[PDB]
RNA sequence: AUCUGUUUGGUGGGAAACUCAAAGAGUGCUAUGGUAUGGUGACGGAGUGCGCUGGUCAAGAGUGUAAAAGCUUU
RNA sequence: GCGAUGAUCACCCAUGGGUGGGUACAAAUGGCAGUCUGACAAGU
RNA sequence: GAGUCCCAUAACCUUUGUACCCAGUGAGAAA
């Protein structure tokens, strides 16, 4: 319907990260058919976890906001949730691991005393984290060993990571020299692609859930879609109203692309522009 | 649900009876059941007050059907004796009607009572 | 009336059938309408008055057809050649129109032609218009058999032969109530109707 | 038919020239040519109210 | 009172004008031989002999839809073969006129919530078979979603402040695409703190928010003070 | 309730008048200001020079309508929705829109003049 | 995932299986919104797997009330237990698309492995199958769906309003409107019987003036006789036998015919006063207060001329046409009779006691004069 | 009336069709392969073993607690 | 030992009659109100 | 040759017999 379930004055500063959870409490039972859960970190040294009343099933018939408030001593800069086992990780002045039961970090997993700007968990092999530090560094962490794993230093600063949801060791970084880098976790000595067509600093990247193409929004006020085997842009989306696209996601349909700009607006796009979303008879499908 | 359903409580009843007395002084009240149904089918009526304790009750329950037809508020006061005493006549009345007038000095009071009994109804 | 006397109720219709009424093709329609309907369910104390009204109008039509039998009997015993020519109830309202049988017999055949259509006739005479051609004699079976302008033609020849037979019936004394003059007049009208239905204005 | 139009042909003229029947009535300006399909009908005032429109 | 009029077809199909020295909005009578709310009738003898068929005078001071017709609406969607969902069929006053405008081949679903009006609706729907009376609250269309299917026009003579939600729910359930939505808005019954133009503008905005494109509004002023009919169509995709 | 457009917002910020407080001390009444989606589209299309004006139009005190048409011509949208309904004040500073609005009757017109808002076709201002 | 679809309808229940999901994110777009209007593309979404028809209009009304107030009936339980697969109750329930968010809880109360969806996607799937209807069902139902809709709507409405056909004043409308018709029919038919027997002797219509009594006695007298014992139903019978002795007027076939005519008059004469007894009884059960006040035939003609019991009730008291002191007892009886008709209409199963009290009041008023 | 002289009213392309073509609009019809039959002896059927689904019980573990109970458990 | 559940509001004589205007019903061998034309046609 | 199936099976007028008259209002009424 393109309309908000709820809004929340969450913090006072910038909300610098937010993700979504299925919070595995071991005293309560999560009601995921009527409540959705999003948690969110800001620069006022808080991580807050919220529940949302959702009308998607009509099984039932309720205390929506702010079920708990994690608290750090320094600010936070990124957040991403593990895809099981109640865990998330927040980057900031240092990267901490958390779970939704304990009100304090389980472990501090920092390479050195250099801060962390971004964070993504893996989607399959869910216990592999990756992070971007402002010393132009990309660090991998493993949560079996509860430790960092290997880092590389690049020329300029990695703004974002996204892992390949279909290949489980490949990820794409989006950085400040105006291109994206497709990296293999088992060999970080060479990128296995470079996606080059942007003209200012690449702000965010995301994978198609089919793992076959990426979307890539940058500081020049435009977004670009790339086939993963090519290395140049398959498509560019722009608008005179869109300024400085800071966030891009690729919807789980693999057919729409959500971009958040900085004039305020969140816009839907088609990943394939010429493609309509009706169901098709076999003559037109053929 | 009884037959005389949208009854008013005591505060609304006294608000209704005060504006009934003022309209009776200002010649804007038609009192009695068949005068009320006359002014109701003529269309000069702003709301009708039926008393929910007369000796039959269908004797004035004929009027809610008329009010429903013409979209007029109707309200049940629980005392025909107090309704007649408010009307200013020396007998109990069972139904009364506030006729419409725009050269009326109590139009704001009548509109406020209409809003109260319509949110009741 | 006969069907509500037969069944009465809709569930009763669901359990019963009937063929002497409502012949052979409305049965599925009344059964489907009995199964699904916007009709209520009546009680016995007013089904009894429904049944009494239904037998009342059934007996009414029985009296109607037996009064028609009486009319046919008196007509073929009073003016039988008119019955053999134009029919029982047509000749009956001819006689009843003109009053007496002798008062109808002493009228010319053109009057017997236009005998029913007096208001059309006299408005079409009192302004100079065209007069009707059928009158009360339009409902004879021979004029029913004719088609076109020749039903005006055989309304004329039927009124001529009906004047012949009618004044024979009213003015005879050795009359036999056997239909002989009416029957030979009807044979004349029938073969005349044949010879002007055999012609055709097309060119072959 | 024309046979019936030659019977109602006068009150259709009265309805066409309504505006000059009463000096106080003053209709709104239409033209009203004779419509192609019409029907002449009589008002049934019922047996409920008397003496007013009767 | 015993005078003679000429019946003439209106621009709108299914409704007529009887010209005399005062001309009358008139509909054909589906149940000939009786009046429903005491209106007057016209009996024509149309040409087996001719048959006496008759007509009923539609009173604009007792019908918002007739006030709209003879104030001048560019398009009613109530038409002689259609299905109309009448909401707020408060008695059989206007539902009878909508019923015989719609005709024998079309259906009027008359939804009413009170019960003595429902009793009169059922006794009127006996002699007018093309009326399906539905005694139910229109604020819950699921409670009668089984009795009605795929109407062509909704008419809304409800007088409640949650009008636009009632209209939207009944349209999303039972109206078809590019079907008619005729609304009778009463300003004082929606709310009396604002003026009539404010509440009409808000109701039209609510309709286009529930994707019913308004085509036309009419104030219907000599018959009702501070009323309106808004005629729209259910666009369902692309009010633009 | 007052329909705003883009040059009225620009002149408000250039003259340092608050929107709802300027409206309130112009009319001496409680105002509801309305930004149509086409006026908002026009402010967004004005570019990144007008960021201050755009995020002052993004204000919870300023309510906002939902226009349903193609294109973002705010003058057409304001003129149509005001001559449909006559329950609107039009706050504008376009010369052409001011002439359109003051030619259609019964529509009050508000405009930034001097250091506060002025109102013209509203006959009860004091 | 919207895997199955439940469509309730007057002929029965239908379970459809969703083949292709429609778009969730593009659900407001133009092509997605009009693919449910095009039938050639809607049949790519929805396939019929089951249709359990009802046992008749009784079970139809039961299931219409259960669907109306949001309960799972036994036929619903049967068709859902036949069609929906035994999924888990804790992990990946089977998804049923309904149109009623308070019927959903009744479905999960009976089948805990079923989560129910009625949001806008299930709503426009449901209105797609409502828009197409008879085409989806491939020919497998008895009965036209709109004809069953008319029957079920009328049944539901009369149930919800408690429409009783005992207190149905249209019976007494038609009873008195038919009784006046047969008043003039028995009158004109016995007038013609007296005319046709006037030339057999023209004194039976002088001694015995009542139509039924004349007709029944001339149905068995056809001659002279003498033996004047069973003709007293005896001063008039003795005078009639004296007139038969002094016969002073003039067949067989015509006399048999007028015997059939008088038998017709007798049949009309005892169907009348069967109808009159019926309408006095129906008036006691429909309007007891009116019939206590002014009588059954007078109250019958009153509500006939008013058009209905409801119209006589809602009429003003000063505008009632009932049929000096003699001039104002009419007004007193009018407003008391209007009061009695209001009591009698709007009470649900009326008594007689207020008609009794108003009769006492109007007799006190007339005895005061 | 070999009086009158005003008014009102009238006077002062087509046809055929069980023809031949060119186009437009609307409506009807299960109008149904989201990747086409159960199977080129390369196959099918039967049975077995593995796999899968559901509830129940038991065990583990977490959480809770004086002990619990309860609740959670890919 | 009152009342809104309703008070009140055509011609002639020293309760009864005389004289007629409208209402419905029925009747009338009462009225309008007067029963078309008249010698060719079809075919070969 | 020729306008009925469109109520001459009718309509209206006149006369003669049978049963009546010549609604609204809205606070008074009685002493
Ligand atoms: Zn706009």
């Amino acid at each position: 319907t393109r309309e908000e379930f709820v809004s929340f004055k969450a913090h006072y500063g910038l909300v610098t990260g937010l993700c979504v959870t299925q919070p595995r409490f071991h005293d309560k039972k999560p009601d995921l058919k009527s409540q959705n859960f999003m948690l969110s970190c800001s620069d006022d040294k808080t991580v807050k976890l919220w529940s949302i009343n959702v009308d998607d099933y009509s099984n039932k018939n309720n205390e929506e906001g702010l079920i708990r408030t994690f608290d750090g001593e320094s600010a936070f800069q990124g957040i991403d949730s593990h895809r099981e086992n109640s865990t998330f990780a927040t980057g900031g002045a240092k990267i901490h691991l958390w779970d939704v039961n304990r009100l304090k970090p389980v472990s501090d997993l920092s390479w050195g005393a250099d801060n962390i700007t971004s964070l993504k968990f893996n989607q399959n092999e869910t216990d592999i984290l990756a992070s971007t530090g402002s010393d132009n560094s990309i660090v991998l962490y493993d949560l079996r060993t509860n430790s960092p794993t290997q880092k590389i230093v690049q020329t300029m600063r990695t703004n974002a990571i996204c892992w390949n949801p279909m290949e489980a060791f490949n990820f794409v970084t989006a950085n400040e020299d105006h291109n994206a880098y497709y990296y293999d976790m088992r060999n970080l000595s060479r990128s296995l692609n470079v996606f080059k067509d942007h003209v200012s600093a690449v702000m965010d990247v995301d994978f198609s859930p089919t793992g076959d193409e990426i979307v890539t929004g940058s500081y020049d006020k435009s977004i670009r879609i790339y086939k993963t085997n090519h290395g140049h842009s398959r498509e560019i989306y722009h608008t005179k109203r869109m300024q400085h696209v800071f966030q891009v996601k690729y919807s789980m349909d693999s057919k729409y692309i959500i971009s958040g700009s900085d004039d305020g607006n969140v816009r839907l796009w088609r990943s394939k522009a010429w493609e309509r979303s009706n169901v098709k008879t076999t003559r037109e499908k053929n | 649900n009884p037959k005389a359903f949208p009854l008013a409580d005591a505060a609304l009843t006294q608000q209704i009876l005060d504006v009934v007395q003022q309209a009776a002084n200002l010649r804007q009240l038609k009192k009695g059941a068949n005068e009320a149904t006359k002014t109701l089918n003529r269309g000069i009526s702003e709301f009708i007050i039926m008393a929910a304790d007369c000796e039959p009750i269908e004797i004035l329950l004929h009027l809610p059907l008329l009010c429903e037809d013409k979209n007029v508020p109707y309200v049940f006061v629980p005392s025909r004796v107090a309704l007649g005493r408010a009307c200013g006549v020396s007998r109990p009345v069972i139904a009364a009607s506030i006729t419409t007038n725009d050269a009326s000095a109590i139009k704001t009071q009548i509109y406020a009572v209409k809003d109260k009994i319509e949110t009741l109804l | 009336a006969r069907i509500i006397l037969t069944m009465g109720i809709r569930s009763k219709a669901s359990e019963t059938d009937l063929s002497e009424i409502l012949p052979e093709e409305i049965e599925e329609r009344v059964k489907t309408a009995a199964e699904v309907s916007m009709g209520t369910e009546i009680t016995q104390t007013d089904l009894d008055n429904i049944n009494a009204l239904a037998e009342q109008i059934v007996e009414f039509a029985a009296y109607r057809e037996q009064l028609s039998n009486y009319l046919s009997a008196r007509m073929k015993a009073i003016a039988p050649n008119l019955t053999q020519l134009v029919g029982e109830l047509v000749g009956a309202r001819l006689i009843a129109h003109s009053g007496s049988l002798i008062s109808l017999a002493k009228s010319p055949a053109s009057t017997i032609q236009i005998l029913g259509a007096e208001k059309a006739l006299f408005r079409a005479l009192k302004t100079k218009h065209d007069t009707p051609k059928y009158g009360l004699l339009y409902h004879a079976s021979l004029v029913g058999q004719a088609t076109g302008k020749n039903k005006g033609k055989i309304a004329r020849v039927l009124a001529a032969k009906a004047a012949v037979s009618l004044r024979y019936d009213a003015l005879a004394e050795d009359r036999d109530d056997s239909g002989d003059i009416g029957l030979e007049s009807r044979a004349k009208v029938e073969n005349r109707l044949s010879q002007l239905e055999g012609r055709d204005l097309r060119t072959t | 038919d024309d046979n019936m139009r030659r019977e109602v042909q006068r009150d259709l003229l009265l309805i066409k020239h309504r505006a000059a029947l009463d000096p106080k009535r003053h209709y709104k300006k239409q033209r009203w040519e004779v419509p192609e399909r019409f029907a002449i009908g009589t008002i049934i005032e019922d047996k409920s109210e008397f003496y007013s429109s009767r | 009172g015993g005078a003679k009029v000429v019946i003439e077809p209106h621009r709108h199909a299914g409704v007529y004008i009887a010209r005399g020295k005062e001309d009358l909005l008139v509909t054909k009578n589906m149940a000939p031989g009786e009046s429903v709310y005491g209106e007057k009738r016209i009996s024509v003898e149309e040409p087996v002999p001719p048959t006496k068929v008759e007509y009923r005078v539609w009173n604009p001071f007792r019908s918002k839809l007739a006030a709209g017709i003879m104030g001048g609406l560019d398009e009613l969607f109530i038409a002689p073969g259609k299905k109309v969902l009448y909401l707020g069929a408060a008695s059989g006053t206007s539902v009878s006129h909508v019923s015989d405008v719609v005709g024998p081949e079309g259906v009027v679903y008359a939804v009413e919530f009170s019960h003595r009006p429902g009793r009169e609706l059922i006794s009127m729907a006996k002699k007018r078979p093309n009326i399906i009376p539905i005694i139910e609250d229109a604020r819950h269309p699921q409670k009668y979603r089984m009795l009605i299917g795929m109407v062509d026009c909704v008419f809304a003579d409800v007088a409640q402040p949650d009008q636009a939600r009632i209209i939207a729910l009944n349209s999303h359930m039972f109206l078809k695409d590019q079907g008619g939505v005729v609304i009778s808005i009463k300003a004082n019954c929606i709310d009396s703190t604002v003026d009539a133009e404010t509440v009409f503008a808000r109701e039209v905005q609510k309709l286009r928010e529930e994707r019913i494109k308004p085509l036309e509004q009419l104030t219907l002023e000599p018959y009702e003070r501070d009323h309106c009919i808004v005629v729209g169509r259910y666009m369902r995709s692309g009010l633009k | 309730q007052v329909l705003i457009d883009t040059n009225f917002i620009n002149f408000s910020i250039q003259k340092k008048v608050d929107i709802v407080r300027g409206m309130m001390d112009c009319l001496l009444a409680k105002c509801n200001p309305l930004i149509t989606d086409c006026v908002m589209a026009e402010l967004e299309k004005l570019g990144p020079k007008y960021r201050i004006a755009l995020k002052l139009a993004r204000d919870p005190r300023i309510k906002r309508l939902s226009c349903s048409h193609k294109g973002t011509y705010a003058d057409d949208c304001l003129v149509h929705r005001v001559l449909q309904h006559k329950c609107y004040i039009v706050a504008t500073n376009d010369a052409g829109l001011k002439q359109r609005i003051r030619k259609i009757p019964g529509i009050p017109l508000m405009s930034v003049g001097g250091h506060a808002y002025v109102i013209e076709k509203l006959p009860d201002v004091f | 995932p919207i895997e199955y679809l439940l469509f309730e309808e007057p002929t029965g229940y239908a379970v459809f299986k969703v083949k292709l999901q429609q778009d969730d994110i593009g659900s407001r777009l133009k092509e997605v919104q009009e693919q449910i209007n095009d039938f050639g593309a809607f049949t790519k979404l929805i396939e019929l797997v089951s249709f359990a028809p009802f046992k008749g209009a009784a079970e139809a009304l039961e299931n219409a009330n259960d669907i109306s107030e949001g309960l799972v009936s036994e036929s619903l339980k049967a068709i859902l237990d036949l069609n929906l697969p035994k999924a888990s109750s804790k992990k990946k329930n089977i998804t049923l698309a309904i149109s009623d968010k308070n019927l959903g809880p009744s479905i999960k109360e009976e089948f805990p492995y079923v989560d129910c969806i009625s949001n806008e996607l299930a709503q426009d799937l449901i209105r797609g199958v409502r828009l197409h209807g008879e085409k989806l069902f491939k020919g497998l139902q008895s009965g036209d769906l709109e004809r069953a809709q008319l029957g079920l709507g009328h049944a539901y409405s009369r149930a919800k309003v408690k429409f009783s056909v005992q207190k149905n004043d249209n019976h007494i409308i038609q009873a008195i409107a038919l009784l006046d018709q047969l008043d003039k029919d028995i009158n004109t038919f016995a007038m013609r019987v007296k005319e046709w027997y006037g030339w057999h002797f023209p004194e039976l219509a002088k001694l015995v003036p009542d139509n039924y009594t004349f007709a029944k006695l001339v149905l068995f007298i056809k001659d002279k006789a003498d033996d004047s014992l069973h003709d007293l139903a005896n001063e008039d019978s003795g005078i009639a036998q004296r007139v038969i002795d002094n016969a002073r007027i003039s067949s067989e076939t015509d006399m048999e015919n007028v015997c059939v005519f008088a038998q017709r008059v007798a049949s009309l004469a005892d169907y009348r006063r069967q109808l009159y007894d019926y309408l006095c009884e129906k008036m006691h059960t429909v309007a007891p207060n009116l019939s206590e006040l002014i009588g059954e035939v007078i109250g019958a003609r009153l509500i006939s001329h008013a058009g209905s019991l409801t119209n006589l009730s809602k009429q003003a008291a000063s505008t009632v046409q009932i049929l000096k002191n003699k001039g104002r007892i009419s007004r007193y009886l009018a407003n008391k009779c209007s009061m009695a008709s209001r009591i009698d209409n709007y009470s649900e199963e009326p008594s007689n006691v207020f008609g009794s009290v108003l009769k006492k009041q109007v007799e006190q008023r007339l005895e005061f004069y």
